[PDB]
C-alpha cells in the first residue's frame, strides 16, 4: 500500500491537485483540491446589480458567456424583469455555439491523450486505417491521403528531437488498448476538431461583439440593435453571415465526435463499469422561448438513488423547491463560517491553515441537495432527458449505441452510463442535439423580425430602499450553475456563485460524505503508482474547472 | 424545394459584378446557385451557347412570367440605334427591354448600370444610359459601386425572397441598409480629419501613422456607401481607405471617373 499526489492535474481549466491512497493495486481513498483563490464574490460586492455581470464573466475564460448570463439572470429575477423574446432568441443562439465549441475541445485537446497513444500512430497503415471506417462514418476526410499527411507531421516532430508539451506521456502503458491504426484516425480528428470548434466561435462572436469574453448583455436584455434596413446594426446580412457558420458544425460532430464516442467505448469497455460518483442527479431546464422567461426547450429536474422511474421534473427557474434544497459547507474547506449556507445569506471569509486529511484540504465549497451529494453536467442532464421520455436524447443515444454493437456484437444498457464513459457519451449526446437548437432559435429569430417585432430591452429600476434577492439558473457545458444577488440600498450586498465543478469537485461534507470525484476514484485500478493514467482517465470525464470552482 | 428564378443579363460590363460573387462567403457563389436561386440564364457559367442558350432564356420568360428577378450589369448604348452592343443579331437594349415586361423585380447592379458609370465618362462615346432611364414605367432597385461588396446584392435578393418585398430604399432607390449614410460620417479616421492630422503624399510620416486622407483627394465626404463598416472580403479590416488610398466616389455620380484623384471634395 502506497500515498500518491498528482499536481498539477494538465488537461484541465486551473489548479487541482488529487490524492490517492492505493491498496492491493487499487485507489482506497482519495482526496480532491482546489488549490488557486481569488476572492471574486467579495470583488463584485458593493456594486450596482447593472455592472455585475462584466465582472463575473471573468470567473472562467473557458466557460465564457456563462456567469455572464447567469449574473444577468439573477439581478432580472431580483428585479422582477421579463425578457423581450428576440433577446432569449440571441443568448440562447450564444450559449448553444459557445457549448458546441466546449465540448469539441475536451474531448479531443483535453480528453484524447489519456486513450490514444500518438508513438503507436507511426506504426500504422493509413490504407488499413481508413478500410476500417466503411460503413461506419460519411466523414469526407478519412481518406488515406489524409491520414499520410497527418502520419508525416507526427513524423517531422518526432524527427526534431522537441516533442514539446507531446514529450514525456505514457506511451506504451498497459492501460493503453488502440491499435496504431485508431490511434492516427484520432490524432487526425484531433486537428480537423480545432476547424470546427473555431466556426462555432464565430457564430458566437458575431453576436457578442467577440470572444473569449461576450459584450451584448444588458440586465433587461441585449446591447443588440435589430434593424434589416439600418447601416452598422444587426441587419440581414450581418443575420446570412451568422447562419452561414451555423451551417458548418453539424457534419463534423454526427460524423467524426458521435463515431469516436462509441470506438472509444468499443475498445475500453471495462471503462463502463467503473468511475460512478453518485446516486442522486441535478438538471435545471435551459433555452426559454416565451416572452416571461420559461418554455424551455430542453427540461430539467432531480434524479434521487438512481431511479429515473421516480424523478422530479423541473420547469421553471422560479421552483421553490429546487431554490430551498441548495446549501454550501466549509467544514473540509479554507473558509471560516462551517455549518450548511443557503447561498442568499452565504459568506466567503478565508481561513487558510494548510493541508489536513481530516481537516480543511481545498479551495472548493461542498454543496449539497437537501443535505445529499449530487453530480451535475452530461451524464445528469442525459439521464434527467432519459426519465423525462424525451425522444430526441433516446434517438440520439440509440445512433451511439448502434455504432457500439455493430463494432462490439454488445449492447449498452441505462446501468452502464453511471460510469466515467456514460459521462463522455452524456457530453457527446448534448453536443449533437444543441445543433437542432441553433437551427430553431435562428428560425424562429427570423421569422419574428419578420412579424415587426424589433424589441431587444427593458430598461430597469432599481429601488433605493428594500432588500430584493434574485437566483439565475443556467444548464452550463460543466452542468447546473447558480448566480446569488441580494439588493439592498441599491446595491448588491451579498453575491455567491454555486457553479457545476463545485458540486462535482468538492471536497468532503458537513456531515464528511464524499463528493462525485473522490467517491468515483474508489476501486480504480493503478498498473504503476508512479505513473497513475487510470485516476486521470475518470477525473478527466467530469471536465474539470477549478476557476470556476473556487472563484 | 422550387428555388425562386433570376435572369441575368450583361450590356456594356467589363464582368466585375459578376466576380464580386466568386468573393462571396454567405452565400458563396456554389450554395447560391444550388441552394438559393435557380439562375436560368448566365452567359458566363451557362453550359449552353447559341442557338440552345436562347431557346433556354425564351423557355425560362415564359414558365416564370410575372415571377423572376432581372438583373443587368453594364451600361445601356443608346447611340446610333443601338448597335454598340448586338446579341444574337439584335441590340442588347430589346433584349433588356423584353425581359423586364415578365419581371417580378429589376436590379441594377454596379454604378454602369445604377448611373451609366465609367461607360458614360467624357464624351460618352456610345450614348450610355443607366438601366432605369431605358425602363421609365420600372421601379429599378438601384446597387452601385464598381463593384458593389457582393453582399449588397445578395442581401437585397435575400430579403426579397424571405419576407416578399424589396429592403427599404432611398430617393435613388439604394437600399438603406447599404447606402443611408456617407463613408466620411462613419469613418475610422474622423478623429484624425477633425485634429488636422493629414497624409501629405503616399509613404510620409502620417500616412504611415494612419492619418486622414482628405488632403490627398478622399471623396468619402461626398459619397453615401458602407465601405467602412461592411468593407470587403470579410477578412476584416480591407477598403481602400484603409489599405491606404483614398476612396474615389465610384458609388456616386458625378463623383467616380469625373472628378480627379487628387481633386478635394467638398464638406458639407
Ligand atoms: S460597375 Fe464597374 S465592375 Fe460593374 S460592369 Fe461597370 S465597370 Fe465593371
Ligand atoms: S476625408 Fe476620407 S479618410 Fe478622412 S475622415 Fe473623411 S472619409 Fe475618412
Ligand atoms: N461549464 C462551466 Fe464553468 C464550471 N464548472 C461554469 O459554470
Ligand atoms: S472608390 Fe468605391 S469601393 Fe467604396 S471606398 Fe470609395 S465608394
Ligand atoms: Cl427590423
Ligand atoms: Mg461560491
Ligand atoms: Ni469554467
Amino acid at each position: 500500500s502506497q500515498r500518491i499526489t498528482i499536481d498539477p492535474v494538465t488537461r484541465i481549466e486551473g489548479h487541482l491537485r488529487i490524492d490517492c491512497e492505493i491498496e492491493n493495486g487499487v485507489v482506497s481513498k482519495a482526496w480532491a483540491s482546489g488549490t488557486m483563490w481569488r476572492g471574486m464574490e467579495e470583488i463584485v460586492k458593493n456594486r450596482d446589480p447593472r455592472d455585475a455581470w462584466m465582472i463575473v464573466q471573468r470567473i472562467c475564460g473557458v466557460c465564457t458567456t456563462t456567469h455572464a448570463l447567469s449574473s444577468v439572470r439573477a439581478a432580472e429575477s431580483a428585479l422582477n424583469i421579463d425578457v423581450p423574446v428576440n433577446a432569449q432568441y440571441i443568448r440562447n443562439i450564444i450559449l448553444a455555439a459557445h457549448t458546441t465549441h466546449d465540448h469539441i475541445v475536451h474531448f479531443y485537446q483535453l480528453s484524447a491523450l489519456d486513450w490514444v497513444d500518438i508513438t503507436s500512430a507511426l506504426q500504422a497503415d493509413p490504407t488499413k486505417a481508413s478500410e476500417m471506417l466503411k460503413g461506419v462514418s460519411t466523414w469526407h476526410l478519412n481518406s488515406p491521403e489524409e491520414f499520410t499527411k497527418v502520419q508525416n507531421k507526427i513524423k517531422d516532430l518526432v524527427a526534431s528531437g522537441q516533442l514539446g508539451i507531446f514529450a514525456n506521456g505514457y506511451w506504451g502503458h498497459p492501460a493503453m488498448k488502440l491499435p496504431p491504426e485508431v490511434n492516427l484516425i484520432a490524432v487526425a480528428h484531433y486537428l480537423q476538431a480545432l476547424e470546427c470548434q473555431r466556426d462555432a466561435n464565430r457564430v458566437v462572436a458575431l453576436l457578442g461583439g467577440k470572444t473569449p469574453h461576450i459584450q451584448n448583455l444588458a440586465v433587461g436584455g441585449v446591447a443588440n440593435p435589430i434593424n434589416l434596413d439600418g447601416l452598422g446594426v444587426l441587419n440581414l446580412e450581418r443575420l446570412m453571415y451568422i447562419k452561414s457558420f451555423i451551417d458548418k458544425l453539424s457534419d463534423f460532430v454526427e460524423q467524426v465526435y458521435k463515431v469516436d464516442t462509441a470506438v472509444i467505448a468499443a475498445f475500453y469497455p471495462e471503462w463502463l463499469t467503473r468511475g460512478k460518483g453518485a446516486v442522486n442527479y441535478l438538471s435545471v431546464p435551459e433555452f426559454p422561448t416565451d416572452s416571461k422567461n420559461g418554455s424551455f426547450l430542453f427540461p430539467g429536474g432531480y434524479i434521487e438513488n438512481a431511479d429515473l422511474s421516480s424523478y422530479r421534473p423541473i420547469t421553471s427557474h422560479s421552483d421553490e423547491y429546487l431554490i430551498k434544497g441548495i446549501q454550501e459547507s466549509a467544514k473540509h474547506s479554507w473558509y471560516k463560517d462551517e455549518a450548511p449556507q443557503a447561498p442568499w445569506e452565504g459568506t466567503t471569509i478565508p481561513a487558510y491553515d494548510g493541508w489536513s486529511d481530516d481537516g480543511k484540504y481545498s479551495w472548493v465549497k461542498s454543496p449539497t441537495f437537501y443535505g445529499k451529494t449530487v453530480e451535475v453536467g452530461p451524464l445528469a442532464n442525459m439521464l434527467v432527458k432519459l426519465a423525462a421520455g424525451r425522444e430526441s436524447t433516446q434517438n440520439k443515444l440509440n445512433e451511439i449505441v448502434a455504432i457500439y454493437q455493430k463494432l462490439t456484437g454488445n449492447t449498452l444498457e441505462v446501468a452502464q452510463l453511471h460510469s466515467t464513459l456514460g459521462r463522455i457519451i452524456g457530453r457527446t449526446v448534448h453536443c449533437c442535439e444543441l445543433q437542432d437548437i441553433l437551427q430553431n432559435q435562428y428560425s424562429a429569430l427570423i421569422t419574428n423580425i419578420g412579424k415587426g417585432d424589433h424589441t431587444t430591452f427593458v430598461k430597469p429600476n432599481i429601488p433605493a430602499t428594500g432588500e430584493f434577492k434574485g437566483v439565475g439558473f443556467l444548464e452550463a457545458p460543466k452542468g447546473m450553475l447558480s448566480h446569488w444577488m441580494v439588493i439592498k440600498d441599491g446595491i448588491i450586498s451579498n453575491y455567491q456563485a454555486v457553479v457545476p465543478s463545485t458540486w462535482n469537485s468538492g471536497p468532503r461534507n458537513f456531515n464528511d460524505d464524499v463528493g462525485p470525484y473522490e467517491q468515483s476514484l474508489v476501486g480504480t485500478p493503478v498498473a504503476d503508482p508512479n505513473k497513475p493514467l487510470e485516476v486521470v482517465r475518470t477525473i478527466h470525464s467530469f471536465d474539470p474547472c477549478m476557476a470556476c470552482a473556487v472563484h | 424545394p422550387q428555388r425562386p428564378p433570376v435572369i441575368w443579363i450583361g450590356a456594356q460590363e467589363c464582368t466585375g459584378c459578376t466576380e464580386s460573387l466568386l468573393r462571396a462567403t454567405h452565400p458563396t457563389v456554389e450554395n447560391l446557385v444550388l441552394e438559393t436561386i435557380s439562375l436560368e440564364y448566365h452567359e458566363v457559367l451557362s453550359a449552353a451557347f447559341g442557338h440552345q442558350v436562347e431557346e433556354n432564356k425564351h423557355n425560362a420568360l415564359e414558365k416564370y412570367k410575372g415571377q423572376y428577378v432581372l438583373v443587368v450589369d453594364g451600361s445601356i448604348p443608346l447611340k446610333d440605334n443601338g448597335i454598340y452592343c448586338m446579341v444574337a443579331g439584335e441590340p442588347i437594349v430589346d433584349h433588356i427591354r423584353k425581359a423586364a415586361e415578365g419581371a417580378a423585380a429589376i436590379i441594377a447592379i454596379g454604378s454602369c448600370s445604377a448611373w451609366g458609370g465609367v461607360a458614360a465618362a467624357g464624351v460618352n462615346p456610345t450614348g450610355a444610359v443607366s438601366l432605369q432611364e431605358v425602363l421609365p414605367g420600372k421601379t429599378v432597385i438601384n446597387i452601385p459601386g464598381c463593384p458593389p461588396n457582393p453582399h449588397n446584392f445578395l442581401a437585397t435578393v435575400a430579403h426579397i425572397i424571405t419576407y416578399g418585398k424589396p429592403p427599404k430604399l432611398d430617393d435613388k432607390n439604394r437600399p438603406t441598409f447599404a447606402y443611408g449614410r456617407l463613408i466620411h460620417e462613419h469613418c475610422e479616421r474622423r478623429p484624425h480629419f477633425d485634429a488636422g492630422r493629414f497624409a501629405k503624399e503616399f509613404g510620409d510620416e502620417g500616412h504611415r501613422e494612419g492619418w486622414c486622407l482628405y488632403h490627398l483627394g478622399c471623396k468619402g465626404p461626398e459619397t453615401y456607401g458602407n465601405c467602412s463598416t461592411l468593407q470587403f472580403c470579410d477578412v476584416g479590416g480591407v477598403w481602400p481607405v484603409a489599405i491606404g488610398h483614398p476612396c474615389y466616389g465610384c458609388n456616386e455620380e458625378g463623383i467616380g471617373f469625373h472628378k480627379g484623384i487628387h481633386q478635394l471634395a467638398n464638406v458639407e
